[PDB]
């Protein structure tokens, strides 16, 4: 059970590290969809509180 | 059974340990103390029936 | 089960969707001065942009003074600081049982998320004059010397004080171990859950300890709360309060907890550290002015609730470390007068073979017999006073001038009584094991037996009583009170055996 738990935890940690690296690389590849979504989110939030 | 790595190994060991197995035991064939009990009563306890009773 | 990594990624997907304060002025030595945080509460929690949490303690006019829960390498001038909107608080409920948590109640064992029935604050008003009762239940430690001489009660606060390396922790531990007797049962109202607070201890030493708790299947009913040596001064200072709440849950809910504060001398060392660095001007031995208030408010939180309030108790065994036997130093003095009595352990006693090295002369329980078991009470009639008279005659013995039949008499008994209270670590005794021992000593059946042999008397006696007169042992236990005939059977039973 200790070996099965250690393997599952190692696999989850390795997968999380690979996902983190992919997310960081995508943001550095000038994302046009990220820039347009950041301006629209700010306007919607300020109109719901006023 | 669900934590072990190899398939059908805990299940097989469980079944054989819950059946029967040898143990360090004996039988009442070697009755050394039972045979001596009759002889000891017949020489020590029966001697009082004729020595102590006469006195 | 079937790609377990995919279930954790789908549940932590959408979370950050509604998160749109002060700046740091200077930071050093666990402290951060901070311009802003205008709506902040005294004693409120704040997150720094870097991650590390902190607590606001000095809301001054220009700025706020914050003690950190972390290291500070990670905090820089100008870094944005954030309001939580909460005062420091903990998870509570029986979910904590078995767990090793830090001051804020985070698992540090490795066993995953705490399940709590709710959350208390770290500082909570002690129950008033109004909702309480007399302490009348024993908290049986299974320590001969303690359970006959300084009997502790469900609800009472009882100081364990002595020098370093005297056996302070050992007394506390042996108490916890004992509760097995009742915790593996099903009668919830005879149970005693333990909370052990590690303050300023090194980690391995908390380890070495939870191991022993487990070696004794004692961990299932304990909660260790750890503020080890390396943690932030604020966590150390806080632990006892957070802990008090964890076990306040039990008291409030009809059950009985036991809180061991090991040890307050360090909590005060740390509380001194917040203050000197927050620059609050110092008291005696550089402590803050209200270092007394510090402990008083914690220790008052232990109490035995009234029937209307559920009859729950919380019982406190604080520990305090002295130097050079001096009890007249600041902190010990403070706590000594706060608690319902003390157990003094002494190094001299130790090395000449009295272990527990309890000092009968100085140890008291102010509740007294109210919390002793009736049976133990009955055969312990006068023992503690007698043991005093014994030291008396033993001091006069130093004159080495001839003794009479009265002094030699009480010397023989006191020596044997002394010896009869010695006890090995990790071996708490049932009441019915204790009772006949005490009875044999008191009524002087031990008085014609070699001193080195009283060791063997004890176990050889108990062995025989279990074997033969088990019917007594089980009555003592079930009834807790030696009826007149039971004194008879016991009287007979002892004489019998002393003639080998
Ligand atoms: N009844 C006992 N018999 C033999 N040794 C004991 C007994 N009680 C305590 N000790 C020993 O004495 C040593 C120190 O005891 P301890 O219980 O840590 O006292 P302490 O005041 O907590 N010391 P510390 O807190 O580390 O300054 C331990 O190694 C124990 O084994
Ligand atoms: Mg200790």
């Amino acid at each position: 059970v200790r070996y099965e738990a250690s393997l599952r935890q190692l696999e989850q940690r390795q997968l999380a590290k690979s996902v983190i690296s992919r997310v960081q690389s995508e943001l550095g590849n000038p994302k046009f969809q990220e820039k347009v979504l950041q301006q629209s989110i700010s306007e919607i939030e300020q109109l719901l509180s006023k | 059974r669900s934590v072990l790595k190899n398939t059908s190994v805990i299940d097989k060991i469980e079944s054989y340990v819950k059946q029967y197995k040898p143990v360090k035991i004996d039988a009442s064939k070697q009755l050394q103390v039972i045979e001596s009990f009759e002889k000891h009563a017949m020489t020590n306890a029966k001697e009082t029936e004729s020595l102590v009773s006469k006195e | 089960p079937t790609e377990v990594s995919s279930i954790l990624e789908e549940r932590i997907k959408g979370v950050s969707d509604e998160a749109n304060t002060g700046r740091v002025l200077a930071v050093g030595d666990g402290i951060a001065r901070v311009f802003g945080l205008n709506n902040i509460q005294a004693e409120e929690l704040v997150e720094f942009s870097s991650g590390v949490k902190g607590m606001a303690l000095n809301l001054e006019p220009g700025q706020v003074g914050i003690v950190l829960f972390g290291s500070d390498r990670l905090v820089k001038e100008g870094e944005l600081v954030k309001r939580t909107g909460n005062i420091v608080d903990v998870p509570v409920g029986p979910g904590l049982l078995g767990r090793v948590v830090d001051a804020l109640g985070n698992p540090i064992d490795g066993k995953g998320p705490i399940d709590a029935a709710g959350r208390s604050r770290a500082q909570v008003k002690a129950p008033g004059i109004l909702p309480r009762r007399s302490v009348h239940e024993p908290v049986q430690t299974g320590l001969k010397a303690v359970d006959a001489l300084v009997p502790i009660g469900r609800g009472q606060r009882e100081l364990i004080i002595g020098d370093r390396q005297t056996g302070k922790t050992a007394v506390a531990l042996d108490t916890i171990l004992n509760q097995k007797r009742w915790n593996n049962g099903s009668d919830e109202s005879k149970k005693l859950y333990c909370v052990y607070v590690a303050v300023g201890q090194k980690r391995s030493t908390v380890a070495q300890l939870v191991q022993t708790l487990e070696q004794h299947d004692a961990m299932k009913y304990s909660i260790i709360v750890a503020a080890t040596a390396s943690e932030a001064a604020p966590l150390q200072y806080l632990a006892p309060f957070t802990a008090a709440s964890i076990g306040e849950w039990f008291r409030d809910n009809g059950k009985h907890a036991l809180i061991v504060y090991d040890d307050l001398s360090k909590q005060a060392v740390a509380y001194r550290q917040l203050s000197l660095l927050l620059r609050r001007p110092p008291g005696r031995e550089a402590y803050p002015g209200d270092v007394f208030y510090l402990h008083s408010r914690l220790l008052e939180r232990a109490a035995k609730l009234s029937e209307k309030e559920g009859s729950g108790s919380l019982t406190a065994l604080p520990v305090i470390e002295t130097q050079g036997g001096d009890v007249s130093a600041y902190i010990p003095t403070n706590v000594i007068s706060i608690t319902d009595g003390q157990i003094f352990l002494e190094a001299e006693l130790f090395y000449k073979g009295i272990r527990p090295a309890i000092n009968v002369g100085l140890s008291v329980s102010r509740v007294g017999s109210a919390a002793q078991v009736k049976a133990l009470k009955q055969v312990a009639g006068s023992l503690k006073l007698f043991l005093a008279q014994y030291r008396e005659v033993a001091a006069f013995a130093q004159f080495g001038s001839d003794l009479d039949a009265s002094t030699k008499q009480t010397l023989v008994r006191g020596e044997r009584l002394t010896q009869l209270l010695k006890q090995n670590q990790y071996s708490p005794l049932a009441t019915e094991e204790q009772v006949p021992l005490i009875y044999a000593g008191v009524n002087g059946h031990l008085d014609g037996i070699e001193l080195s042999r009283i060791g063997e008397f004890e176990s050889s006696f108990l062995s025989y009583l279990k074997s033969n007169h088990n019917e007594l042992l089980t009555e003592i236990r079930e009834k807790g009170e030696l009826s007149k005939e039971l004194l008879a059977s016991l009287k007979s039973a002892t004489e019998s055996f002393v003639a080998t």
